[PDB]
RNA sequence: CAACGAGGAAUUCCUAGUAAGCGCAAGUCAUCAGCUUGCGUUGAUUACGUCCCUGCCCUUUGUACACAC
């Protein structure tokens, strides 16, 4: 088969991430979906689009949605880009060569930020899972997990080697020795979230829920437990919505610092603080009125050594930021904001007044976007394309080269179509009114008001063009002329219910139409005369589109399937269930049966109409996909989606007893080595000092595992199971059992690990001398007589040890038992009732007996 | 958790039996109690068995609740044993005897270390094969 | 070792020596006795003789020679 | 006495023993207790 | 050797809204795993017959001529 | 001037009145006589262990009441 890919994607400049200022103002590297384009903001021309080396749609693409690109993250000196995904990848590139050098998938969840760190080399990197993971970059390697947050990364600052601050999605922000990667210090910042973080060394800054900004003074040589960050007083916002990205500067020049606060809404709060001089000379005034009180007042400090400043607002719902600064008068600050645009502001202020009453913008990126979803797309014969927004961005970009040479401003529109010569644009609005525009000369040829009663939902031509249909939520259907280049209403359809697509066939004989009514009519145009009536879907019905020999129709709707009817009779084929949430829209290959469904769950699927397969399953797009049109010859298709972006598709084993010998084994020889070492020291510290032996290394396992021989002997013996305990000791030969007899006698003087394997040294170690008697009181050597004693001795002290607090509890429980009863049990002299009343007040057990 | 990685194990224990985290206070009781038999009247270290010395009623009925639920293994019962006699040791009888529930616990705890204690000193009897062996031993010549 | 051709010497106990010896005895005389004059009354004499004293003319104990010489060599 | 369940509810109680309290396991053993819960229910 | 139901679902494992796949896929389990419908010989230095589908063709080809008569 | 002197690679079955040898009868509504089923006579070798390999199965709270583990 001659299957589909993807050519192109564009329609995105600012997507769901972050972005990164680079110094030539400057450019700017932020995200598309899944991959990320470099802007100029000087001119806006797209300088780069660095994307996967693989087309989305081709052999080897995987099923399921791309990774969306969630963090950007620069190194500016050495030349990297370490970007973050949403499957929680991280993938660090050159931006010389622009290929991947590192891939880092770690996470589980997507990723909230990444750090450089110690410039080069090292990078940390949080996420939604409460996870953070330094990694080096000399050795493609996860170092360390920071593991004790709850909930998801919101920020983190890091020096170098020994301490990191982070706080998350809960409550929470926790300091963390990178030493030992043990959490070192928990505080609840705020009672929600903590959605802030930023710090110039002395003073650090958060913000949670709701306008309340949090002062803490972190000491890091402190030295109590509670302590090492201190907080030091609250102040408020003038917004009431999550503050979530808090960052400083110092400008030079003479000193200064300022940081900004990004709100949810619209709005960036920016700060100057101040400096030790005015500190010192504020202090007084408010110290004003002579201390207890004073004291109260000069304790409730925020306000005092922060400053307001020019409050930055933008038209859109703001996203991300990032400055720079020279002079302290040009504070140039980037914006990118939800609806796609990125903006450059600068402020100006001279030391004492910001000489504006509001920020003014000096760039804007806004070109080859859109502001909102495109509810409509379209092509023309094959050169250009037509894309219909919300806020009136009718764009008509071209195919050849992806940019919007031609837009307008036309309204809430939801349809539109080409004509039939090109170079002219038919669209309809969701409020009571109809547009035309054109590509060569200016926007309005004419609107008609009152197109409609209500919300038009659909329109479509006829294949010559002369002649237009449009279906309106008024409960009615109309039919345009035009005249001239002016539209001539002459007949109008009212139906029972809400019409809300129209379709003519390909050689004008059929107007299906579909109707909120869950059901979709086929009339005949040259009579309206009511052919077929289609019914049975269940739901309220989306787009139709006939064939091209005028033979079988395709019907859409939000019940999850498309529906396959033979316009002959009025048939029905297939009832095929694609699509997990709603199918958006569906359309015809120009000369082929082959059709394309879009739909609500960010799916495009390929099907034939013949055997109904699906023929290809493409996974481009991120969310809801609106719309889609097939090119009029050949056949490539476009897609555009709620992401806002607009994309091409073309054409192409021991066991115990031998796990315990090989244990005893090394773990002997390690010890009689040790003690060989020992010898071996006395005698050259008792002797002529002119020689000794080298060095006895210890062993590879031993210290692989970080165990003394004893403590490897101990476990391994301890993992072997007590079914088979009697046969592993029963297994094993003499010279193992008096290899055995050593490792015990070295045990019990390491009286730690005697107490707390007791039982099992005892149970062990009978059995062996119970089984090897014979042979054992046979042997002839002083040496394991002598060992034989100790352990006897040292082994029964242990045992004896431990049965004297046995008894001495026993007798004082029952002791304190006792005079508990002698002090309040009851008075009856009488035997018969004094056994009665322990009779009653005894402890009873109900058991299941057989009879 | 500052004091458990560090050490440090008295203020650890009231911090565990204020908290009421049941495994970390066995954990720092183990460490303390294995440590104590380590190095070289006292049993814990004299600052944690005075820290056990001065905790009041409730307190005090909950570590032996604890007490009495580790008493039912015969593997964390040593430590019970060492917590219990403790109590006993720095403690009133006649205190420890009035504290109301303080029998219905004790009564849990007087059956299990008597299975405890003839278990234990059924080890002691059969540890004589070790005695028995050095005298064939020694009969060799 | 899943089939890696490698044999490793074992001891053999008194009953499988005493079966494998009169099996080795009686199957040395009935090969002995295959197509020759004589009959397996005297092949079998003849071997009970042999191995009797242990000539290393016998089947039998040439069998045990070469069992015996194969676990020495791969021990 | 045998050690039946805890007579609180952010405590977990072994039969064996060992008292456990939620506040102080890990989300790692929280789920593999609540996995074990699931198996001794299941049977 | 291995279990036939081991190896079903080993098969079923590897095979894995179309349908002719399925359909691909269902017959050739069933005679692949339908042994009792060839018959084997062994080769002395192999399916050497259909006995079922051989004998349907030579029973209803006697049909159709009985009814014809 | 054809075959053949105990039958290759592989493969199947088998543990005591068993494998195998031997004959004698019957012919029981299905089956069988190109044989089938009975009946006695003679009667062993080697395992009777093990989960190492190949597989198949079971359990993974001890519950059922002490003691013990």
């Amino acid at each position: 088969y001659q299957r589909f890919e993807q050519a192109a994607a564009f329609g995105v400049i600012a997507s769901n991430a972050n972005c990164v200022w680079i110094p030539a103002p400057g450019q700017l590297i932020t995200s598309a979906l899944e991959d990320v384009n470099i802007w100029d903001i000087k001119t806006g021309d797209l300088v780069s689009k660095l994307s996967d080396g693989l087309p989305p749609g081709a052999s080897d693409a995987r099923g399921a949605k791309p990774a969306e690109c969630t963090y950007l993250e620069a190194h500016k000196d050495t030349d990297l880009l370490a970007v973050g995904y949403a499957d929680g990848v991280i993938k660090v590139w050159d931006l010389m060569s622009k290929t991947v050098l590192l891939n880092f998938n770690g996470h589980k969840a997507a990723i909230t930020l990444l750090q450089f760190d110690g410039t080069g080399t090292r990078l940390i990197s949080g996420s939604k899972d409460s996870n953070i993971i330094v990694w080096d970059l000399v050795g493609e390697v996860g170092l360390y997990k920071l593991r004790s947050h709850k909930d998801s990364i919101t920020g983190f600052w890091c020096q170098g080697e020994d301490w990191l601050i982070s706080t998350s999605k809960d409550g929470m922000i926790k300091l963390w020795d990178l030493k030992t990667h043990q959490c070192i210090e928990t505080h609840i910042a705020h009672t929600g979230e903590c959605w802030g973080l930023a710090v110039k060394d002395d003073l650090l800054i958060t913000t949670g829920t709701d306008s309340q900004v949090k002062i803490w003074k972190l000491d890091i040589e402190n030295d109590k437990m509670g302590g090492k960050l201190t907080e030091m007083g609250i102040f408020e916002k003038q917004s009431k919505q999550r503050g979530l990205k808090i960052e400083f500067i110092t400008n030079s020049s003479d000193k200064t610092s300022f940081f900004y606060i990004q709100n949810a809404d619209k709005t960036i709060e920016t700060f100057r603080i101040r400096k030790e001089e005015e500190i010192a000379r504020g202090l007084k005034k408010r110290e004003k009125r002579l201390l207890t009180e004073e004291e109260i007042a000069k304790s409730i400090y925020s306000s005092f050594i922060l400053h307001p400043f020019q409050t930055i607002r933008s038209l859109y719902k703001i996203k991300s930021a990032s400055w720079t600064t020279v002079s302290s008068s040009k504070l140039e600050l980037v914006l990118t904001t939800s609806s796609n645009t990125i903006e450059y502001y600068s402020i100006p202020y001279e030391k004492r007044d910001p000489t504006s009453p509001a920020p003014l913008k000096t760039h804007t990126i806004e070109l080859q976007g859109q502001r909102t979803d495109v509810r409509s797309i379209d092509i023309s014969d094959d050169n250009k394309l037509l894309a219909t927004a919300s806020n009136g961005s009718l764009k008509i970009w071209n195919i050849k080269t992806h940019k919007c040479i031609r837009t307008f401003e036309c309204g809430y529109a939801l349809t539109c179509k080409f004509l039939p010569g090109g170079l002219l644009v038919i669209l309809g609005t969701r409020n009571g009114e109809l547009q035309l525009f054109d590509l060569a000369s200016s926007s309005l040829l004419d609107t008609i008001e009152d197109a409609h009663d209500a919300a038009i939902w659909s329109l479509d031509l006829t294949s010559d063009g002369k002649r237009l249909v449009t279906g309106s939520a008024d409960k009615t259907v109309k039919f345009w002329d035009f005249k001239v280049l002016k539209l001539h209403h002459d007949t109008t359809l009212e139906l029972t219910d809400d019409i809300l697509c129209v379709r003519v066939s390909p050689d004008d004989r059929y107007l299906a139409i579909s109707l909120l009514d869950n059901t979709v009519k086929v009339f005949f145009l040259d009579s309206m005369k009511f052919y077929l009536s289609l019914y049975g879907h269940k739901l309220p019905v989306l787009s139709i589109d006939i064939s091209f020999d005028s033979k079988m129709i395709i019907t859409s709707s939000a019940d999850k399937n498309i529906k396959i009817w033979g316009l002959d009779f009025g048939d029905c084929h297939k009832s095929l269930f694609a699509h997990q949430d709603s199918i958006m829209n569906v359309k015809f290959l120009p000369q082929s049966h082959n059709f394309f469904s879009c739909s609500k769950d960010a799916v495009v699927k390929y099907w034939d109409g013949e055997k109904f397969e699906c023929i290809q399953k493409l996974y481009a797009h991120q969310s809801e996909v609106w719309a889609l049109a097939v090119a009029t010859d050949g056949g490539f298709v476009v897609s555009s989606s709620h992401d806002h972006s607009i994309r091409i598709w073309e054409e192409t084993s021991l066991k115990a007893g031998e796990r315990l010998m090989e244990a005893l084994d090394l773990g002997i020889a390690e010890i009689e080595g040790l003690e060989a070492y020992n010898r071996d020291m006395k005698l050259w510290q008792r002797k002529k000092l002119g020689e000794a032996p080298i060095k006895p290394q210890g062993n590879a396992v031993l210290i692989a595992v970080n165990k003394t021989p004893e403590q490897y002997i101990m476990d391994t013996l301890l993992r072997i199971r007590m079914s088979q305990l009697e046969d592993a000791l029963m297994v094993m030969p003499f010279s193992y059992v008096l290899k055995f007899l050593k490792f015990i006698d070295t045990v019990m003087q390491n009286k730690t690990l005697l107490h707390s394997h007791l039982p099992l040294i005892c149970k062990n170690l009978f059995f062996i001398i119970k089984f090897n008697h014979k042979e054992l009181v046979s042997q002839k050597n002083e040496e394991l007589k002598l060992q034989i004693n100790r352990v006897k001795t040292e082994l029964r002290s242990a045992l004896k040890s431990t049965e004297d607090d046995l008894g001495f509890n026993v007798q004082g429980l029952k002791f304190v038992k006792q005079q508990w009863n002698l002090r309040h049990n009851y008075e009856f002299v009488d035997e018969y009732d004094q056994q009665e009343k322990e009779s009653n007040s005894a402890r009873k057990r109900v058991f299941g007996t057989v009879i | 958790q500052n004091y458990m990685s560090k050490g440090d194990w008295t203020n650890a224990f009231l911090l565990a039996m204020t908290l009421d985290h049941p495994m970390r206070l066995f954990n720092v009781l183990k460490r303390a109690l294995g440590e104590s038999r380590s190095r070289q009247e006292v049993i814990f270290n004299e600052e944690l068995d005075q820290a056990i010395s001065i905790l009041n009623d409730e307190q005090l009925i909950l570590l032996m609740k604890r007490c009495r639920d580790w008493n039912t293994n015969a593997k964390t019962h040593t430590i019970a044993q060492r917590t219990i006699r403790c109590i006993l040791m720095h403690h009133n009888i006649a205190k420890l005897s009035e504290i109301p529930g303080m029998v219905k616990i004790v009564d849990a705890i007087i059956p299990y270390t008597q299975r405890h204690f003839t278990r234990v000193d059924n080890l002691v009897e059969q540890s004589y094969i070790l005695d028995y062996a050095l005298v064939e031993m020694d009969k060799l010549f | 070792g899943g089939g890696a051709a490698r044999r490793q010497a074992v001891d053999v106990s008194p009953l499988r020596r005493v079966n494998q010896a009169i099996a080795l005895l009686t199957i040395g005389a009935r090969e002995a006795a295959f197509r020759n004059i004589k009959t397996i009354a005297e092949t079998l004499a003849e071997e009970l003789i042999n191995a009797a004293k242990g000539s290393s003319t016998s089947y039998a104990i040439k069998k045990k020679d070469e069992l015996e010489r194969v676990a020495k060599s791969n021990r | 006495y045998n050690v039946g369940k805890a007579e609180k509810d952010g405590e977990i109680r072994l039969k064996n023993g060992v008292a456990m309290s939620k506040e102080e396991l890990t989300r790692e053993d929280k789920n593999r207790l609540r996995r074990a819960l699931k198996r001794k229910r299941s049977k | 050797a291995g279990s036939q139901l081991k190896n079903l679902k080993a098969a079923l494992k590897a095979r894995g809204y179309d349908r002719e796949e399925k359909k691909k896929a269902i017959a050739e389990i069933r005679e692949e795993f339908n042994p009792f419908e060839i018959k084997a010989a062994r080769n002395k230095r192999i399916a050497v017959g259909k006995p079922g589908i051989s004998k349907q063709i030579g029973e209803e080809q006697r049909k159709r001529a009985f009814e014809a008569r």
